[PDB]
DNA sequence: AATGTTCCAGCGGAATCGGCAGCGGG
DNA sequence: CCCGCTGCCGATTCCGCTGGAACATT
């Protein structure tokens, strides 16, 4: 009941509210580690499958929300974030260029990944929100 | 003067019978019956266009209205209508070579013609695939009407059984060639051959809808079955009645005229013989005319209020279309 | 930063791979537009205008580069945006590059199909319109031939968006206000247009109204009002149309949302309410109502308009009963009855105080028609009830010295009617243009226009009368004057120390000629 | 979603072994997966001329892609179907074209496998329309493009998989290397010849779905439910010409205008009216008056009553049936009142009476809402969909009236033989495949133009009869009807 | 002249998206 | 009075269907 109404995708302080909250609570199980774990983040990876191919905008948000907290959700869903980044424009493209921040550690290649998604065009974008993210 | 005025019986032998369509069909290459198909059943329009005369002086030919063809440039370049031709759109791009060439190259019918393609024994064709704008009857053609016995055998032949004739019908040279059906019959007056057209492949459309027996969302209460049996039984417009056993047909739609023509026809003389009043009201028995008797209302408001007070929720209403004449007076 | 980005602006026109091309330029664009709308320095932000504007490179060749391309349409459209704020940030300092621009845009209109393109271009024309109002460009502007087009538009053009109908008659309109020496020929016709358009928007019986169409018909109406009046005096025949679709457009008709026929047709209404007349004395009861209700709308703009048409109203009806003021002592009593009604009323709205003073005060003139007595009852009723609460209530201890400018401008339309001035309540009335000469600073701008004008109304009243109360000027003057020298200088109210009057008397004896 | 045009990849294989045709001069499969491709892009670009298609190459030696990976020729970056590209393909057909194939980039190297389907991702990711369906055609007859390396495999089924998740679905049809599939691939897992119908099944066609009126069925006084009109079958006909500019072949953006009341001068909407001269006398009155002369009812279905389907007898046929099916989002519950109008109708065979109005300003017209059964089975045969089916109802000119003063019967043998003749022709009717002559030769005539080729198809006409065929298949008996009663008689 | 075809014009569904209001904070 | 978001709702674009008016033929 708790990950499903991230599902009730109409008011943000309602689903991205659940979202951060869930982030919270899934670093917490993390750290004071226990046997529920790998459950919620299972649970909660459920929802975003569902939200990543019939809403991404919402899917995005969702994710950002959670990786705010909780990075290495991000892990199962960096391809998804990838294949999504081009088609973003706007404020969506930074919290999809947030959520890959979240784990530029530990990529393989991150370059390819990057310039495939022309990311170098992308800087010169006039934002100064977006340009420090690219710039981190 | 009740039914008078409902139906078209002040009307009668004044139409002339319509036209006949000399044709002739052909079972394979032999065969051969000579056949007058009538048109029938048709939608009807009316006969005259609204002319547009300019205002103040009520004169057609005191306006003409042209049609140029300019150009994309900076300013609009005329170009004339000899330096024009008809492309089409093949893709991303345009393909020219108008209208001599199409000319040559078009299909052409090989003159009108009513072949028999085959026969289809069952329920192959269904009404849902009828695609015409009008229906045929082919009856026969006279002067020694071997035709006649011939398709009379042939009709006899197709209502025996359940069989049905596909048939390839064309008008003319320059019609496009047509594929339908040819239905049997069960008349005693007369014995026709009714004629329909049918789609093509590229015709008919594949659209998938969620099922609704299988639904768990909409399942229907027992209650509610029983509310709607109530209703469509309190709601029928068919009887059985004159100690006959048959069931007679009340309300038919198929008899009252279209109302268009009329209540045009009403507003046409209103404003001939008042040029200053403006539009008269639709007429009280051209409402009554497309109405159910009231016998079926009245036995239907209980079953009505039923289904009204006992169905789910009839909830979401957030819809209007306020006319300008209403929104500002 | 500019002509880095132009130059790479235009050598996008001719790269490969259009529509990836295109979204380059638009950031090239937009940073370029950001650039130089922030920077504020004459040097460089005329070295920017002289770059947008070039020839070689700049801002409108690669508008008509890239006009036969699909793909730039949303470049072109932000190119046009910035202009209509480039245009703003400037003056009449665009009026070198003018035509050039005008060009662009009437080309723009011909060539692109996009209205959320067209829009830009009509809109920054309007504004090349608006801004040289009276200038040597104008006979420049080829305004027969633009009239010729777009009124032509009109016709030879089928079902364009209405987003840009809207436009296209607003600025139909404009063609009209301003240059109306080259529209005097062609004036008539437009009228006919007009009466047509918003004829059917508003009398459909089969069709939803197009609002933003209506909007811009009433718009265009407006400007073309000015230069082309169209009286009750030589014209009772459209005057009476206009009126009506007017009214209409403002009447309180079902609950409309998006309140943009209402505003513009009230503003056509406190603009020319003087050119229709007669009809405006056959509704004064409905009017009135209609004119108070949309003052408390409380949209912001809505009700400022609204009240702007309500004084409007006041004023051409007050005109037209002094005239005649024996056959219309019913509307008298019903205005009269109104106003009092008002001040009766215990309401925390100021405004309808205000508004409920003024006409009083107006109304004042024909009064004395009726009666030549009244108004002596008048500014000793009104001049008793100014002196109980702007001059001995609550010192301090309140708010309400928002409702003086319009007391004061009552006070002194209704003293210029009445001979023998009762000659005991001349130092109170000193007294009061004292204190708000005093209480200036106090108002928010805006705010003080209206006591400016107060002010001098009040000093043009009392300098018709004789030089003995000329001399109640000089003292009222000296100790206006006595008061603002006399202030120190180096839920929380403040202290002026002589700065926030200096407006004030730059206004009275400057600046009352536009004004008065 | 409505507007998600769908997306198609193609991933042939150019190795070594489809430049070798198995020791057999009939196709070598490189020229197959080119004639294939050549087939698919022929067909969407008259039946879907809105999905985007590419075309990618890879074992190639040069390469070229947005990454730059070695041996991955992209030669087409995914976009709507056009005469250029199909050109741009055809210019690799036969052995001419093989040749021409090995001197641009030369086929033979070390493909991964794991570089070409992130090219094929990346060719996905960089589109900025709402795709439908993603979807991949491997073009290949190899087993092992891991016959020595198995990081190499496990990377390509990593970025299978990887591909899977986000929607992109791979399907491989196998040229077959020895012409017959016994070739058994063990790779289920990557994937989800079926070819000869991918060279032609669909000469043209379209695609869509859509409401086309969204009224309410109103139950006399109060008891609305939504609910849709939808179009089964439609009568396609070809698409509209263009007017097009000689000089340069551009559109010529018309402009149409009234004017000239004998003065020059245009016309606004506003100054003209309309009139109607009958008799001698000319009756006027102004548009919005024409418009609203027929005006009688509110848009939306009123039921007049019920009767049972025997009694509309099915020849009064004018105007082609559409498709009643519920519309919940409208207002909320219609779906069930509208499941047990069906279940109801269905069990006593009665279809309900309606008053039909689609648009706002039009005359009211009454309609049969029959209803119809789903039907379904194992095999998922959805062919019909449940619901109601608008039968337009005839008023009473729409009829029309025959001679009918005609009245002869044959004896009752000629039916015996004519019976023998029928059951002789018997045939199953159809499922489809009746395509429209007309139109099928306006779309040949059309490739023919603009691929200019050699000159135009001719369109084999299923419509005509194997006049033939009945002549032979009825033998000696169509004679013994023409004279056994009725001789010519001179 | 009867009709079928072509053409032009108008309405609506669906998706998108921008800004218009109104509603809290400063 | 400002200032700022943020729902959301209106209008555009793109299709597509229908209707009405014009065409050309025997």
């Amino acid at each position: 009941a708790l990950v499903n109404n991230m599902s009730f995708v109409r008011y943000k302080e309602v689903y991205a509210a659940a979202a951060e909250v869930l982030g919270l609570i899934l670093r917490y199980v993390m750290e004071r580690k226990n046997i529920l774990e790998e459950s919620l983040c299972e649970l909660v990876a459920k929802q975003l499958k569902q939200h990543q191919n019939t809403m991404e905008d919402k899917f995005i948000v969702c994710l950002n929300k959670v990786t705010k907290s909780f990075p290495p959700l991000a892990d199962r869903f960096m391809n998804a974030v990838f294949f999504l980044l081009p088609k973003f424009h706007g404020v969506l493209k930074t919290l999809c260029l947030e959520v890959v921040l979240c784990r530029v550690e530990g990529m393989t290649e991150l370059y390819f990944q990057l310039k495939s998604k022309d990311f170098v065009q992308v800087m010169r974008h006039r934002d100064d929100e977006r340009q420090k993210v690219c710039l981190d | 003067f009740s039914e008078s005025l409902r139906k078209l019986c002040v009307f009668k032998k004044i139409e002339r019978h319509s036209i006949h369509w000399p044709c002739r069909l052909t079972i394979g290459s032999n065969l051969s019956i000579r056949i007058a198909a009538y048109k029938s059943i048709l939608q009807e329009r009316v006969k005259k266009t609204w002319t547009v005369v300019d205002a103040k002086t009520l004169k057609k030919e005191d306006i003409q209205k042209e049609t140029v063809y300019c150009l994309n440039d900076d300013d609009e370049t005329e170009v004339l209508k000899e330096d024009i031709i008809q492309g089409f759109r093949y893709g991303s791009d345009i393909v020219p070579f108008s209208k001599v060439d199409e000319e040559q190259m078009k299909y052409k019918s090989e003159g009108k013609c009513f072949s028999v393609l085959g026969f289809c024994k069952s329920s192959q064709v269904q009404r849902r695939f009828f695609m015409g704008n009008q229906v045929l009857k082919v009856f026969a053609a006279r002067d020694d009407e071997a035709a006649a016995v011939a398709l009379s055998s042939l009709i006899h032949a197709l209502d025996d059984l359940d069989m049905v004739a596909i048939v390839r019908y064309a008008y003319d040279k320059r019609a496009n060639p047509q594929v339908g059906v040819a239905f049997p019959h069960i008349k005693h007056n007369y014995e026709c051959l009714v004629y329909v057209q049918l789609p093509f492949m590229e015709d008919l459309r594949q659209y998938m809808f969620s099922s609704l027996k299988n639904s768990k969302k909409y399942a229907p209460t027992e209650a509610q079955l029983n509310a709607v049996d109530a209703l469509i039984d309190s709601m029928s417009l068919a009887k059985k009645d004159e100690k006959t056993d048959t069931l007679e047909d009340l309300f038919p739609t198929t008899k009252i005229p279209n109302p268009r023509f009329q209540r045009l026809f009403q507003c046409l003389l209103h404003r001939a013989l008042h040029p200053r009043e403006p539009l008269p009201p639709i007429q009280q028995h051209i409402w009554n005319m497309l109405n159910p008797p009231a016998e079926v209302t009245t036995k239907s408001q209980i079953p009505l209020s039923k289904i009204k007070t006992l169905f789910p929720l009839i909830e979401a209403k957030k819809k209007d279309q306020v006319t300008a004449q209403e929104i500002f007076q | 930063g500019v002509r880095c980005s132009l130059l790479r602006l235009q050598e996008t026109l001719s790269a490969a791979d259009r529509c990836g091309a295109a979204l380059a330029g638009h950031q090239l664009i937009r940073g370029l537009g950001q650039e130089c709308v922030l920077s504020s320095s004459p040097a460089v932000l005329a070295l920017q205008t002289s770059l947008v504007f070039s020839r070689d490179f700049g801002l409108l060749v690669f508008v008509r580069k890239s006009l036969n391309s699909i793909e730039f349409r949303e470049c072109r459209e932000e190119i046009l945006k910035f202009l209509c704020i480039f245009l703003e940030k400037m003056g009449q300092k665009i009026a070198p590059y003018s035509v050039e621009i005008k060009n662009t845009c009437t080309s723009v209109y011909t060539k692109d199909r996009a209205a959320k393109c067209k829009i830009p271009a009509l809109d920054l024309l309007i504004k090349l319109l608006q801004t040289f109002r009276s200038s040597r460009l104008m006979d420049e502007f080829k305004i027969g031939e633009l009239f010729s087009k777009f009124y032509g538009e009109l016709a030879l053009k089928k079902k364009i968006p209405d987003t840009v109908l809207e436009k296209v008659y607003e600025l139909l309109g404009l063609l009209g206000e301003v240059h109306p020496s080259e529209m005097i020929n062609n004036a008539e016709n437009l009228f006919r247009a007009f009466l047509g358009e918003l004829k059917t928007q508003m009398t459909s019986a089969v069709r939803e109204p197009k609002l933003p169409v209506l909007a811009g018909c009433l718009k265009g109406l407006s400007s073309l009002l000015c230069n082309f009046t169209k009286s009750m005096e030589e014209d009772p025949q459209t005057s009476r149309e206009i009126f009506n679709f007017v009214l209409k457009a403002i009447r309180p008709q079902i609950d409309l949302k998006r309140y943009a026929v209402p505003s513009a047709g009230l503003r056509l209404f406190a603009l020319h309410a003087s050119q229709f007349s007669t009809c405006l004395l056959d509704n004064y009861v409905s009017l009135f109502e209609v004119l108070l209700k949309w003052c408390a709308h409380t949209n912001v703009e809505l009700k400022k308009a609204a009240l702007s048409a309500l004084e409007s109203f006041l004023k051409q009806v007050s005109n037209m009963v002094a005239k005649n003021a024996e056959m219309h002592k019913n509307k008298l009593q019903y205005f009269m009855e109104q106003f009092y009604g008002i001040i009766r009323n215990v309401d925390s709205n100021n405004k309808e105080l205000s508004i409920a003073i003024r006409g009083y005060g107006l109304f004042a003139g024909p009064c004395k028609v009726i009666n030549a007595k009244d108004v002596d009852f008048m500014y000793v009723e009104l001049i008793q009830r100014c002196k109980q609460m702007f001059l001995t209530q609550t010192d301090t201890g309140d708010d309400r010295v928002y409702q003086m400018p319009s007391f004061l401008q009552s006070v002194a339309s209704v003293l210029l009617y009445l001979d023998t001035v009762p000659e005991v309540y001349t130092p109170v009335l000193e007294h009061l243009v004292v204190m708000q000469i005093d209480s200036f600073p106090q108002y928010s701008p805006k705010m003080q226009l209206v006591c400016c004008r107060a002010i001098v109304k009040v000093f043009l009243a009392l300098a018709a009368k004789g030089p003995v109360l000329r001399n109640c000027i000089s003292t009222v003057v000296h100790q206006g004057l006595i008061r603002i020298c006399s202030k120190p200088v180096v839920g929380k109210w403040k202290v002026p120390t002589y700065k926030d009057y200096v407006d004030l008397f730059r206004h009275l004896l400057s600046s009352d000629q536009m004004m008065d | 979603k409505y507007s998600g045009r769908d997306s198609l990849i193609f991933l042939v294989d150019a190795s070594k072994a489809m430049f070798e045709s198995q020791s057999e001069d009939e196709l070598t499969p490189f020229d197959m997966s080119i004639q294939c491709i050549q087939s698919v892009y022929i067909s969407k670009i008259i039946s879907s001329d809105r999905d985007l298609l590419a075309v990618v190459f890879y074992g190639t030696e040069k390469d070229k892609n947005s990454v730059n990976f070695k041996n991955i020729y992209v030669l087409q970056e995914l976009d709507n179907p056009g005469a250029k590209r199909i050109l741009e393909l055809d210019q690799f057909k036969g052995q001419q074209g093989q040749k021409r194939f090995q001197d641009m980039m030369g086929h033979g190297s070390d493909y991964s496998l794991s570089e070409v389907l992130w090219v094929c991702a990346n060719l996905f990711s960089d589109v900025q329309f709402k795709m439908s369906h993603k979807r991949i055609m491997l073009f290949t007859n190899e087993d092992n493009p891991h016959g020595n390396d198995s990081a190499k495999a496990s990377r390509a089924r990593t970025k299978a998989g990887d591909l899977r998740d986000t929607g992109i679905f791979l399907d491989l049809m196998h040229l077959k290397k020895p012409g017959g599939f016994d070739i058994s691939l063990f790779y289920r897992d990557i994937i989800s010849s079926k070819l000869e119908d991918l060279l032609r099944k669909v000469r043209a066609k379209e695609t869509r779905k859509r409401a086309l009126s969204r009224l309410k069925l109103k139950l006399n006084k109060d008891i609305v439910i939504s609910v849709g009109i939808y179009n089964l079958v439609q009568k396609a006909l070809k698409p509209p010409p263009i007017k097009l500019y000689r000089e340069t072949n551009e559109p010529v953006k018309t402009k149409t205008r009234t004017f000239n009341t004998s003065t020059g001068g245009l016309l606004l909407p506003s100054d003209t009216k309309r009139s109607q001269i009958y008799g001698s006398r000319q009756i006027i009155l102004e548009k919005e008056e024409t418009e609203e002369l027929k005006r009688f009812d509110d848009p939306g279905l009123m039921l007049m009553g019920f009767k049972p389907l025997v009694l509309l007898k099915k020849h009064h046929y004018l105007r082609p049936s559409l498709f009643v099916y519920p519309e919940e989002s409208l207002v909320i519950g219609s779906s069930t009142l509208f499941s047990a109008l069906l279940i109801k109708c269905l069990e006593k065979e009665v279809a309900a009476l309606c008053r039909y109005t689609p648009r706002r300003n039009i005359p009211p017209y009454f309609v049969a809402l029959v209803p119809q059964e789903e039907e379904l089975d194992d095999q998922k045969i959805q062919v019909t969909p449940p619901g109601f089916q608008l039968v337009f109802l005839p008023f009473a000119d729409d009829k029309r009236k025959m001679p009918f003063t005609e009245k002869i019967m044959a004896t009752p043998e000629q039916v015996g033989k004519m019976k023998a003749i029928v059951e002789k022709l018997r045939f199953t009717y159809r499922s489809d495949s009746f395509e429209n002559p007309v139109l099928q030769q306006h779309f040949r005539n059309l490739e023919a133009l603009a691929l200019d080729l050699m000159e135009p198809e001719q369109a084999v006409d299923l419509t005509l009869p194997k006049v033939e065929a009945m002549n032979k298949r009825l033998g000696s008996l169509v004679d013994e009807f023409k004279e056994l009663v009725y001789p010519p008689d001179y």
